[PDB]
């Protein structure tokens, strides 16, 4: 049971950023720019059985844009993104979802402000209706802070089972093993670079 | 590998290898997915993909080969079509045209393949763009004519006239120059006469459903922009608002149209168009009540279940309800027999509100808003919404949210409106719903949060005598509800939603003494309470009371011995002894607040210093035993005390301001040597350790002594009101003390607040301290932009900070760019066009508004020497900057203020504001004129810029462009349709006379 | 009065058992 | 009458310990830290084996971002730039599936938790020393 979703958007948004955070765990902090399309698998497990997302990372920057439209055909979903910070993404939000719907004409799609960890906030709250008459969802999220950052594959997952009531459930935990004097020196050495690397972000609350 | 074989061109094109490379790309996965990507985007991007577009189209079988192909025709059509021979031109069009018939003639691919037709159909839209009607007069003609002869072509016809619409008047206004959107507009006006007869006939005659949902799809685009009349004197909506509301699979799209239809510019004195608004609003509800659902049904329910398109359809009658009332409803207000009408459309609005869906609630909110504020100021209207409105007050009680932030704003003012309709009700209500928190048919956390929330949000509503009651109705109930309740958990919640209510209604507070007394008090006990949660909200109700009753504390009240700020004064020692140090600063600054409200000098520095006495204690303790010992600064304990004691001074000094000045002078010199004290301590551990000392938490600690203090001057400069002392006393140590460590500090020990603080002493008092800024200049500008000038990322404080610095500095005393020498003067030029570039708004936004006022600045010295010289070195090199942002694509939300910048260097040059020739004398003719000599500089940058601009389109722009140098909205255009045609080839030269 | 019978209880308010 | 009516793999796990912390793995490769993951870090005792492991899963999605024993070899370490961390060698998680090695680093809201979590962490380490 798999699923495509194209995520489209501005460059700089913070496309790359959200997947890799759902992949990994990671905040990326630098900004290397898609080129084309990235394409990762990305399973949730809920209540229903595990569900696969081939999330389609498409390029936001045109000069880096690719296949473009090409990037959305046969997909089952899509997330459109723009950054709060910077009114330009939003302004472009009604181009991307045009190019969107004219190949997938009726898909589940969620419009996501990215960034709202950040303090000084462009786009206002109250200022953001296109989704109202487009039928999409909204949410405000941030990659940085995750807030909300489950939410939209959580409702996509709920439309595309139909099933209003799924929900994310804990994967099982299988015991883990147990446990080479000969490595004893080259572990210590990886150990003591890592000690000596300060962890990032030494300020937050965890 | 093998699948590169696409990419020779030499060889013809294997269209069996295109496909494996395709299917590879679509269907497959990993490493073989993204190699076939990079070959296809390859592929794509070969300049002469095209030509082998028409036989991918002819002879391939995968409909996304023949996609891709038509991908690489629309890059061609939409930027090179005019360069092509005419033969090209000619030739693609052709083969378009005749494709798309081939596809819908044949129903197994019209059906199967409707990816494929559309894409085709943007593409021919793409050549009409370019190609109509001068070129293809008889294409609407010859498009209604096949219409007729296959439903196929027919539906197929109004996909590709949706499009057009679209890409005329929805999407044309960033895509085309205004002469050319506004020639299409027209063109399609011209013949929309004919286009509406076959979309009605089609609606009026056709069976088929998906040729009916193409043709309203159609109709949807065409209300953005057509004339009322083609919707009022036809049957149209009669047939929308009946017929085609019926069946679901016109349902969502003739509502969709409805919605628009409610939008259209329409007389206002007609009666008779009155009548058909009315009477298409009434077919539409009386169709929702029989074919969907009544108006009792339980759309929460329905919502929630999300059946079929349930959801989306519930959205769209919420829009269409709203969007036709807030505009028509006054239609409806006077007529008896529309009476229920106007009602029950209102109910189905109470009922869709009551759906568990966060953005469609603010759309009804945003509809409830606009009635209730109505029905407060219109004469004789309440009463029609008497049940309306009593229904809606339960409804916005029961989904209240936590004071997220513009919805609870949105919600309180929906009820304060709804509380002065009829205060009566809403009391009643409240009180009920209390009732059921007490009887636990409705208790719950989220219950009595949510009712309590609503009930502290009408404060100010009623009447004192009634708010009287009211309150100490609310509070007795919530007294005996948290008595009621066992456990810490179920008592906490209620102990502090009884805060909330209290915090939330001070004129009774004011009104009664004792009370407040008790309130403060209670919180008092609270701050000793180790429950998650207690302690912060103890505090910061305290604080918030006080910001509204600070003059109940400082005079002294009957029946008590002296003012409560004393009292509280007294015993802040046990009242703190187990709060959190932040807790403990936002207790401090709260007293700060009711302190200031004594305007007795000696009286309120005598309670400054009471306050400040443990602080100020603690302080002269350590500053002993830090100089005698300044290893001291190493035990991590006294770092946190010290940071702790400098954070109390600033949130009192946040809340005192000018006030706070005598607690400052007890201070400020013991507190500027710790700061070269710290200072030298992280320089020591750097060179004993090196830079990652600077991440360890020992000099973290150290440097969050040097940010606490300036910040703690920074507060109190930005606020003060004797500014002859902040010069005579403050600023000498103060630069002498924060300077030359900032500059002889290596790179990553510098402190981008430094550039903050010297921000707030330039912008209050740089107008009287001449040779400070220049020391500040020396101090920080060169080490500065040396951190920033390498990329656009590393040190992101720094360089925000020092062009908020460069920007005052600027303002206030220019006089120090002007003492730079020369080569420093070049490097602060260099520093502005470098903010141009960034893509950090934070730092573009300043750049542009620096140079703005540069040349502002330069203007003002009028014809002087230094004035000449700026223009000859630099009037051309912030012309070229700007443009090369304006143009590069990646500047893009910097326009308005590169637009700006660029009018006011050209407007210089064409009212002679610039008194020497910015030519050199060889260059041209004696005597040419700056006007002259401005126009041949850009046209040669542009033609080298954009070679493949014809000399005549940029003489043309720069012509408009340069008369229209005092007419910012119209320079902006020009500056759009110049964007426009860099993106294509052969852009028409006479675009730029569309203002003219 | 009412507003001090409230005061008085307001004064027993506590969140523990 | 008789009226007819209307018709994780941790529940047998003893939960030592748990605190919030966020989990980190280092890149050697580029020389940086990066999150594994925030939420819950859970000691679980078998009831069987009397073995303790660390389970740890993010916030949310409840994704395992650990799930390793903790062996009485492993040594908890100070982060240069952390005094509320620890560092350690692991050689067997499988968090996400097959089981690595990696050197992990785990952060708390405060030094009095990260050193209850050494406390705990070096309690355990005994009770997986007898078993
Ligand atoms: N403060 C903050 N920064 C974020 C957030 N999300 C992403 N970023 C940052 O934004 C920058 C761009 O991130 P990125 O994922 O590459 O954006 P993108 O949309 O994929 N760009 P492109 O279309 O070119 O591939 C990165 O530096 C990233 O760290 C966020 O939620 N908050
Ligand atoms: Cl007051
Ligand atoms: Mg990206």
């Amino acid at each position: 049971v798999q699923f495509k979703l194209v995520l489209v958007g501005d460059g700089g948004t913070g496309k790359t950023t959200f997947v890799k955070r759902h992949l990994t765990g990671e905040f990326e902090k630098k900004y290397v720019a898609t080129l084309g399309v990235e394409v990762h698998p990305l399973v949730f497990h809920t209540n229903r059985g595990p569900i696969k997302f081939n999330v389609w990372d498409t390029a936001g920057q045109e000069k880096f844009g690719g296949l473009r439209d090409g990037y959305y055909i046969q997909a089952q979903c899509a997330i459109i993104m723009f950054d709060v910070t910077s009114r330009v993404t939003y302004k472009n939000v009604p181009n991307w979802h045009r190019d969107l719907v004219r190949v997938c004409e009726n898909i589940p799609i969620v419009l996501c402000g990215n960034k709202v960890d950040i303090k000084d906030r462009k786009v206002k709250a109250k200022s953001i209706v296109f989704h109202r008459k487009k039928n999409l969802q909204y949410y405000d999220i941030s990659a940085k802070s995750n807030y909300n950052f489950e939410k939209p594959f959580l409702w996509l997952a709920r439309k595309l089972i139909g099933d209003p009531n799924l929900e994310f459930v804990a994967m099982p935990a299988l015991a883990p093993p147990e446990v080479d004097p000969a490595l004893a020196a080259q572990y210590e050495h990886d150990l003591e670079v890592a000690q000596t690397t300060a962890l990032p972000d030494e300020d937050d609350d965890l | 590998g093998s699948m590169e074989g696409i990419l020779d061109f030499s060889n013809d094109l294997d269209i069996a290898l295109l496909d494996q490379v395709v299917s590879t790309f679509y269907q497959g996965s990993g490493v073989q997915q993204k190699q076939a990507q990079e070959i296809l985007t390859k592929f794509q991007d070969n300049p002469d993909a095209w030509q082998k577009a028409d036989q991918i189209l002819q002879f391939s079988t995968n409909p996304q080969s023949k996609f891709i192909a038509l991908s690489i025709l629309d890059k061609l059509i939409t930027r090179k079509w005019k360069l092509l021979p005419n033969d090209h031109r000619i030739g693609i069009r052709n083969f378009v045209v005749g494709m798309i018939i081939s596809m819908c003639q044949d129903d197994e691919v019209f059906k199967t393949q409707k990816n494929l037709i559309n894409k085709s159909d943007l593409t021919l839209v793409q050549i009409l763009k370019q190609e109509w009607p001068q070129n293809w007069p008889e294409f609407i003609p010859e498009l209604i004519g096949s219409s007729s002869s296959s439903v196929n072509v027919c539906e197929n016809n109004m996909i590709v006239l949706k499009l057009l619409s679209e890409e005329v008047f929805d999407f044309s206004a960033e895509q085309m120059t205004q002469a050319k959107a506004l020639h299409l507009k027209n063109s399609m006006s011209k013949e929309f006469e004919q286009i509406f007869k076959l979309c009605f006939q089609v609606l009026e005659q056709g069976s088929s459903s998906s040729l009916i949902v193409a043709t309203l799809e159609s109709l949807l685009r065409y209300l953005h922009w057509i004339p009322y009349r083609y919707i009022y004197e036809t049957n149209i909506l009669e047939l929308l608002s009946t017929k085609f509301m019926t069946s679901p699979d016109t349902r969502a799209i003739t509502l969709k149209c409805l919605t628009e239809v409610s939008n259209l510019k329409i007389p206002q004195d007609n009666d008779l168009i009155k009548r058909q608004t009315v009477l298409f609003f009434q077919n539409t509800l009386q169709q929702i009540a029989t074919s969907v659902m009544p108006v009792t049904a339980d759309l929460k329910a329905t919502y929630a279940n999300a059946n079929g398109n349930d959801q989306s359809f519930l959205q769209d009658l919420a829009m269409f309800l709203t969007t036709y009332l807030a505009r028509n409803r006054a239609l409806l207000e006077s007529d008896e027999s529309l009476r229920e009408l106007l009602l029950n459309a209102h109910q189905y609005l109470i009922q869709l509100s009551k759906i568990e869906e966060r953005e469609l609630f603010k759309t009804t909110l945003d509809y409830w808003h606009n009635l209730v504020a109505d029905l407060f100021y219109e004469p004789l209207k309440k009463h029609i919404y008497e049940e309306i409105c009593s229904q809606l007050r339960l409804v916005i009680i029961e989904n209240m949210v936590r004071p997220t932030i513009q919805l609870y704003k949105s919600e309180r003012e929906v009820l304060v409106y709804l509380t002065h309709l009829n205060v009566i009700d809403t009391e009643e209500i409240m009180i009920s719903k209390l009732a059921r928190q007490i009887d636990g048919s409705e208790w719950s956390w989220h219950n009595i949060n949510t009712l309590s929330w609503a009930i502290g949000s009408i404060s100010g509503t009623m009447s004192e005598d009634t708010e009287k009651r009211f309150v100490v109705t609310v509070i007795k109930d919530l007294l005996g509800l948290c008595e009621q309740k066992r456990g810490k958990d179920n008592k906490a919640v209620v102990a502090s939603d009884i805060m909330y209510v209290v915090g939330q209604y001070p004129r009774f507070l004011k009104a009664h003494w004792n009370f407040l007394r008790t309130v403060i008090l209670k919180l008092f006990e609270f701050m000793h309470e180790t429950h998650e949660g207690v302690q912060d909200m103890a505090c910061d109700t305290f604080i918030k009371i006080v910001q509204k009753c600070k003059y109940h504390f400082v005079i002294q009240q009957p029946r008590e011995s002296e003012p409560f700020i004393q009292t509280i004064i007294r015993d802040i020692q046990k009242t703190t002894a187990d709060l959190q140090p932040q807790q403990v600063h936002t207790f401090y600054k709260a007293c700060g607040i009711i302190i200031s409200e004594e305007r007795s000098v000696a009286e309120r520095n005598r309670l400054l210093s009471d306050l400040m006495q443990l602080p100020n204690m603690a302080w002269d303790t350590i500053v002993e035993q830090s100089t005698a010992n300044p290893t001291l600064l190493l035990d991590s304990e006294t770092v946190k005390i010290i940071a702790n004691i400098i954070k109390t001074n600033v949130a009192v000094c946040t809340s005192m301001g000018a006030d706070f000045y005598p607690q400052l002078g007890h201070i400020y010199y013991n507190m500027l040597q710790l700061y070269r004290a710290v200072s030298s301590m992280i320089s020591a551990q750097v060179a004993a350790e090196g830079l990652i000392a600077t991440k360890t938490p020992k000099v973290r600690g150290l440097r969050t002594i040097k940010k606490e203090i300036l910040k703690l001057v920074e507060t109190y400069i930005s606020k003060a009101r004797n500014l002859d002392d902040v010069v005579k006393v403050l600023v000498e140590p103060l630069l002498n003390a924060v300077l030359e460590d900032y500059m002889n500090n290596v790179p990553d020990a510098r402190d981008a607040e430094v550039l903050n603080c010297m921000t707030t002493v330039v912008e209050k008092v740089g107008h009287m301290i001449p040779q400070g800024v220049i020391l500040i200049l020396q101090s920080v500008f060169e080490c500065t932009l040396d951190m920033i000038n390498k990329d656009f990322t590393e040190y992101p404080e720094h360089r925000v900070e020092f062009y908020k610095l460069l920007k005052v500095i600027n303002e206030k005393s220019f006089a120090a760019f002007l003492e730079l020498p020369p080569a420093a003067f070049k490097l602060f030029v260099d520093a502005i066009c470098w903010a141009f570039k960034h893509n950090n708004r934070d730092v573009e936004v300043n750049g542009l508004q620096i140079a703005l006022d540069l040349v502002k600045n330069i203007e003002r010295m009028g014809n002087v020497p230094f004035a000449n010289e700026f223009h000859k070195n630099y009037f051309f090199i912030f012309v070229s900057e700007t443009f090369f942002v304006l143009t590069d694509s990646d500047h893009k939300s910097g326009f308005s203020k590169q637009a700006l910048l660029l009018m006011k260097l050209i407007s210089l040059v064409y009212d002679n504001k610039i008194s020497v020739p910015l030519y050199q004398e060889a260059e041209v003719p004696q005597g040419t004129s700056n006007q002259v000599y401005l126009s041949q500089y850009l046209a040669n940058m542009l033609s080298n810029a954009f070679p493949h601009l014809t000399s005549e389109q940029i003489a043309s722009f720069l012509s408009a462009l340069t008369k229209q140098c005092k007419d910012l909205v119209v320079f902006k255009g020009t500056l759009r349709d110049f964007l426009v045609q860099i993106k294509e080839v052969g852009g028409d030269p006479t675009d730029y006379l569309f203002a003219e | 009065s009412t507003v001090d019978e409230m005061t008085k209880k307001f004064g027993t308010l506590t969140i523990h058992d | 009458i008789h009226f007819e009516p209307v018709v994780t793999m941790e529940e047998d796990e003893e939960v030592l310990y748990k605190v919030r912390a966020k989990l980190f793995r280092f890149d050697a490769d580029a020389k940086e830290w990066k999150e594994r993951g925030t939420g819950d870090c859970k000691f679980l005792k078998n009831k069987k084996t009397n073995k303790v492991r660390i389970l740890m899963r993010r916030d949310k999605t409840l994704k395992i971002c650990a799930n390793h024993i903790i062996a009485p070899e492993y040594t908890l370490k100070p982060n240069v730039g952390s005094d509320r961390s620890w560092v350690y060698a692991c050689t067997a998680d499988i968090a996400e599936g097959e089981a690595e090695a990696f050197t992990f680093a785990i952060r708390f809201g405060s030094k009095e938790n990260a050193d209850k979590f050494k406390e705990e962490f070096e309690k355990a380490q005994e009770i997986n020393k007898k078993a």
